[PDB]
C-alpha cells in the first residue's frame, strides 16, 4: 500500500454535549427519556475540562477506537439513581433499577456514564424529587418503560391503598447532604449505537482526504479500515444499504459518504510466483516464473 | 487443423471442463465483476 | 365522543397465503447468491384471519399482538388509513398510534384516552373530510412524529380492489420495526397469490409492552365502503 | 466442488463476533482483538488440513 | 425493601438464573471488616485478611 483514502461525511456541526451531560433538570429512573443523536463531530475532548466522570466503563467497543470509528443510530438516556443503585445498569445484573425500571439487553453495542451530583440533586432537607418503582409483576423486558401508577397487590385484584396487601408501587429517593457515598444522587446517561451496518451520520474528527482510484491504497470509508484497489463499479445500491458482502464475508461494494458513488474494492495481490534455481552448491542465480 | 483424430475429438468435446485458462490475468479479474466468476474468485484466496 | 348502536357479527374469515411475506433482514447488498437467515417470518400456507366491511360490518376490533403481525389490507378506497398500538387500550398505559390524516402523517404516543370506538367521517356529497374524534385527551407524552404533505384522493370508486398494501410489524428492544410494501391487483376475494419484497421503512423508538392493535377505518355516512384487512402472525 | 467448498467456507465464525476480519480489528483493540484472530485462524487452517 | 448491597458479585452462576435453579447444601458466613478489606474476600486474591 501507498496511500490513504479516509474519507468521511460532510459533517460540520459540534455535537450537543451541553445539552445532555449538563441538563438542568434529569428524569427519574422510572420515568426516562430518549434523544436522537445525528450530524455530529463526536469529540469527548469537551468534556475534559468540564465533567469528571466516575464510572466510564462499557461493551461492544473498544475505547481507545472511538475517534476512529463511525456510530449509526444514537441514542441517549438519562435518569438519577443511588450511590448503590449504580452498579445494576449493567448487561445481565439483578435488583429493583434492573428488573422493574431499567433493563438493558444482553447483548449491547454502546457506552455507559456516570457521575456523582450532590451539590445539585441535594438540600439540607429530603429532596423526594426522584421515584422508582420497587413493586411490580414480572420483570421489564430490555429498553422499555413502565409509568403507570396503580396500586398493587400480591394477588392482582384492583384494590384501595388503604387496604391490606395494597401499596403504591413508587417510593421516594430520600437525599440529604449529609448522607456517605451510598444514598448519594447519581446521573446516568446511556448511550446506544450501531456501527459498519448501516450509513451514519455521526463521528469524531477524522480529517477525510481525496479518492485515489487503480492503486493500492489503505481506505477507510466510515470506520471500516483495510487494504485494497478502489475501482468504479455498475452495481446499483438501495437508499438504506451502506456496504455489501460477497459469497464469502467481505466487503467489495461500499458507497462513497461524500459523492454517493459506488466503488469495488478488490485484493490488491493477485496471482502466482514460481522460483527454479540449478542448486545453491552450483550457483545463486534463479529463474522466476509468474503465471 | 487439430492434430487428433476424429474419435479423440468427439471424446474431447463430451467431457464439459470447467476450462480454467492457465492465464487469469489481474485485468480480468477487476473487470466483468457482475458475471462473479468462482475461478476468479478462487484466486484472490490464494488457490490456484 | 362516539359510538355505534347498530353491530352485525365479524366475519372471521380464514384463508390461505402463498407463500408472501418476506422482507430485507439487514441493510448490506448481495446479489446473485442464495442467504440462509432465522428470523420471526409468516409461516408458508398458513391462516389469515379477514375483515371485510361495507357489509354492514364495521368491525374495528381488538387483535392480538404476538411476536409481531403481518398487516395486508386490499381497497380500492382509503378507508384504512392507520392503526393503533397498546397493552390496555386505556388512559392508564402508554400507547402509539399512526393515523394518516391527509397533508401529513402523524405518530405520536402518549398516554390516549380512547374512544373504544375510532372514527374517520367523510361524507360522499362532496368527498370532504370533516373532523373526527379518536381520542378525548393525552395526558403524558413521549414521542411525536410529523411527515411531509400529501393528499389521498377519497373520491369512492366503483370498482373492484384496485391495489394491494402490506405491512410487517414487529417489537424488539423497545424499537418497532416496520416494513411497507405494494403491487398493483385487481380481483375482489382472498388474498392475491404472488410473491413481493418488503423493505424497511420505519424503526420507531418506543419502549411499550404492544400485546394489542386496532385498525383505523374511515365511514361513509354508519356504513362505509368495500375494503379487507389480512391479519398473519409471525413464527420464528 | 472441493474448490468452490473451500472459497464458500471463509463465512464461518469460529467462535469470534464476525468471520469478517478489519471489523475486529476496527471495533477492538490489538489485545481484545486477538483472541478472535486466533479463532478465526484455528477453524480456517482446520479446513485447509 | 430494606437492605442495599454496595457490593453484590459472585460466581460460578448467573445472577438472572437465580429464580430458577434449585441449590443444595447452602452455608451462610458472616463477618466485618473495613472498606479497604472488602475487596479481599474474592477467589485468589493475597492481603492480610
Ligand atoms: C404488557 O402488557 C401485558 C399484556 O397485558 C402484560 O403481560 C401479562 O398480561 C396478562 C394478561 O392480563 C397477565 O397474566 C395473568 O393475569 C392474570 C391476572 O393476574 C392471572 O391469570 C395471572 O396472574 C397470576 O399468575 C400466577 C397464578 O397462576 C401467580 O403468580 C399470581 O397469582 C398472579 O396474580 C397472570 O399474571 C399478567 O399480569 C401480565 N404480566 C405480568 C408479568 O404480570 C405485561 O405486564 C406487560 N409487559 C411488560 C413486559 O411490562
Ligand atoms: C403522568 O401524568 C400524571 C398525571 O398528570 C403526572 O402526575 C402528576 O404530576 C403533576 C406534576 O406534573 C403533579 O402535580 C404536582 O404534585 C405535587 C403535589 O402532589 C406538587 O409538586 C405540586 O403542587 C403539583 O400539584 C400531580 O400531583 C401528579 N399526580 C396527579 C394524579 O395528577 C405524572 O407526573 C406524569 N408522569 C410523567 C413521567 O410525566
Ligand atoms: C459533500 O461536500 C462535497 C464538497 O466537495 C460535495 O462535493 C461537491 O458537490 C457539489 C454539488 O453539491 C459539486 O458541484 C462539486 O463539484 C463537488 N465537489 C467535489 C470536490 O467533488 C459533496 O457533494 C457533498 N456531499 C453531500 C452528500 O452533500
Ligand atoms: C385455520 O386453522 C385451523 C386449525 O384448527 C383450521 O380449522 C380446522 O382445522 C382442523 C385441523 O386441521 C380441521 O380438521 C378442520 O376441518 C378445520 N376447520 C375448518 C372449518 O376448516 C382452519 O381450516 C384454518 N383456516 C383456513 C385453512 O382457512
Ligand atoms: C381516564 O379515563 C377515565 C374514563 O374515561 C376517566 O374517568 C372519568 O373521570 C371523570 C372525573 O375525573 C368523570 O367525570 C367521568 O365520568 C369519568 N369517565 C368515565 C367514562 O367514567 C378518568 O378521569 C381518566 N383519567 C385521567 C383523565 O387522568
Ligand atoms: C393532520 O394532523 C396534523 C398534525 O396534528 C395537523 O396539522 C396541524 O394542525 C394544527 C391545527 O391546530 C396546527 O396548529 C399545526 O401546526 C399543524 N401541524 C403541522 C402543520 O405540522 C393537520 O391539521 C391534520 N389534518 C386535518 C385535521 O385535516
Ligand atoms: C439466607 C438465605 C440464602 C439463600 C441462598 C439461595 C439463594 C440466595 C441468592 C441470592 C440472595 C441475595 C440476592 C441479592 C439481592 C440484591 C438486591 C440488591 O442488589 O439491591
Ligand atoms: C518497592 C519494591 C517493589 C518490589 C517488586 C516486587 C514485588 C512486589 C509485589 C508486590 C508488592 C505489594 C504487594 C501488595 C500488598 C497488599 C497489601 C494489602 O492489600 O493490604
Ligand atoms: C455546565 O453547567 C454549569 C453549571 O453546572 C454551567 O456553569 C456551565 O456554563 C455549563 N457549561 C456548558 C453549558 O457548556
Ligand atoms: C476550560 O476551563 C477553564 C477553567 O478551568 C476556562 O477558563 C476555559 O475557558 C475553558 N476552556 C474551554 C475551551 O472551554
Ligand atoms: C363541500 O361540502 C362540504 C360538506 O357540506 C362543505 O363543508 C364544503 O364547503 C363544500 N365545498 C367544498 C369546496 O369543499
Ligand atoms: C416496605 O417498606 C415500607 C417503607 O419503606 C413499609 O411501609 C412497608 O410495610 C414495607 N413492606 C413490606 C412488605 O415489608
Amino acid at each position: 500500500p501507498s496511500k490513504e483514502v479516509v474519507r468521511f461525511p460532510n459533517i460540520t456541526n459540534l455535537c450537543p454535549f451541553g445539552e445532555v451531560f449538563n441538563a438542568t433538570t434529569f428524569p427519574s429512573v422510572y420515568a426516562w427519556e430518549r434523544k436522537r443523536i445525528s450530524n455530529c463531530v463526536a469529540d469527548y475532548s469537551v468534556l475534559y475540562n468540564s465533567t469528571s466522570f466516575s464510572t466510564f466503563k462499557c461493551y461492544g467497543v473498544s475505547a481507545t477506537k472511538l475517534n476512529d470509528l463511525c456510530f449509526s443510530n444514537v441514542y441517549a438516556d438519562s435518569f438519577v439513581v443511588k450511590g448503590d443503585d449504580v452498579r445494576q445498569i449493567a448487561p445481565g445484573q439483578t435488583g429493583v433499577i434492573a428488573d422493574y425500571n431499567y433493563k438493558l439487553p444482553d447483548d449491547f453495542t454502546g457506552c455507559v456514564l456516570a457521575w456523582n451530583t450532590r451539590n445539585i440533586d441535594a438540600t439540607q432537607t429530603g429532596n423526594y424529587n426522584y421515584k422508582y418503582r420497587s413493586l411490580r409483576h414480572g420483570k421489564l423486558r430490555p429498553f422499555e418503560r413502565d409509568i403507570s401508577n396503580v396500586p398493587f397487590s400480591p394477588d392482582g385484584k384492583p384494590c384501595t391503598p388503604p387496604a391490606f396487601n395494597c401499596y403504591w408501587p413508587l417510593n421516594d429517593y430520600g437525599f440529604y447532604i449529609t448522607n456517605g457515598i451510598g444514598y448519594q444522587p447519581y446521573r446516568v446517561v446511556v448511550l446506544s449505537f450501531e456501527l459498519l451496518n448501516a450509513p451514519a451520520t455521526v463521528c469524531g474528527p477524522k480529517l477525510s482526504t481525496d479518492l485515489i482510484k487503480n492503486q493500492c491504497v489503505n481506505f477507510n470509508f466510515n470506520g471500516l479500515t483495510g487494504t485494497g484497489v478502489l475501482t468504479p463499479s455498475s452495481k446499483r445500491f438501495q437508499p438504506f444499504q451502506q456496504f455489501g458482502r460477497d459469497v464469502s464475508d467481505f466487503t467489495d461494494s461500499v458507497r462513497d459518504p461524500k459523492t454517493s458513488e459506488i466503488l469495488d474494492i478488490s485484493p490488491c495481490s493477485f496471482g502466482g510466483v514460481s522460483v527454479i534455481t540449478p542448486g545453491t552448491n552450483t550457483s545463486s542465480e534463479v529463474a522466476v516464473l509468474y503465471q | 487443423p487439430t492434430k487428433r483424430s476424429f474419435i479423440e475429438d468427439l471424446l474431447f468435446n463430451k467431457v464439459t471442463l470447467a476450462d480454467a485458462g492457465f492465464m487469469k490475468q489481474y485485468g480480468e479479474c477487476l473487470g466483468d465483476i457482475n458475471a462473479r466468476d468462482l475461478i476468479c474468485a478462487q484466486k484472490f484466496n490464494g488457490l490456484t | 365522543c362516539l359510538d355505534f348502536d347498530d353491530r352485525t357479527p365479524p366475519a372471521n374469515t380464514q384463508f390461505l397465503s402463498s407463500h408472501r411475506g418476506v422482507y430485507y433482514p439487514d441493510d448490506i447488498f448481495r446479489s446473485n447468491v442464495l442467504h440462509l437467515v432465522q428470523d420471526h417470518f409468516l409461516p408458508f400456507d398458513s391462516n389469515v384471519t379477514r375483515f371485510i366491511t361495507f357489509g354492514l360490518n364495521f368491525d374495528n376490533p381488538i387483535i392480538p399482538f404476538k411476536d409481531g403481525i403481518y398487516f395486508a389490507a386490499t381497497e380500492k378506497s382509503n378507508v384504512i388509513r392507520g392503526w393503533v398500538f397498546g397493552s390496555t387500550m386505556n388512559n392508564k398505559s402508554q400507547s402509539v398510534i399512526i393515523m394518516n390524516n391527509s397533508t401529513n402523517l402523524v405518530i405520536r404516543a402518549c398516554n390516549f384516552e380512547l374512544c373504544d370506538n375510532p372514527f374517520f367521517v367523510v361524507l360522499k356529497s362532496n368527498n370532504t373530510q370533516i373532523p373526527s374524534y379518536i381520542f378525548n385527551n393525552a395526558f403524558n407524552c413521549t414521542f411525536e412524529y410529523v411527515s411531509k404533505d400529501f393528499n389521498l384522493d377519497l373520491g369512492e370508486k366503483p370498482g373492484n380492489f384496485k391495489d394491494l398494501r402490506e405491512f410487517v410489524f414487529r417489537n424488539k428492544d423497545g424499537f418497532l420495526h416496520v416494513y411497507s410494501g405494494y403491487q398493483p391487483i385487481s380481483a375482489a376475494s382472498g388474498l392475491p397469490t404472488g410473491f413481493n419484497a418488503l423493505k424497511p421503512i420505519f424503526k420507531l423508538p418506543l419502549g411499550i409492552n404492544i400485546t394489542n392493535f386496532r385498525t383505523l377505518l374511515t365511514a361513509f355516512p354508519w356504513g362505509t365502503s368495500a375494503a379487507a384487512y389480512f391479519v398473519g402472525y409471525l413464527k420464528p | 466442488q472441493a474448490l468452490n467448498t473451500l472459497v464458500k467456507q471463509l463465512s464461518s465464525n469460529f467462535g469470534a463476533i464476525s468471520s469478517v476480519l478489519n471489523d475486529i480489528l476496527s471495533r477492538l483493540d490489538k489485545v481484545e482483538a486477538e483472541v478472535q484472530i486466533d479463532r478465526l485462524i484455528t477453524g480456517r487452517l482446520q479446513s485447509l488440513q
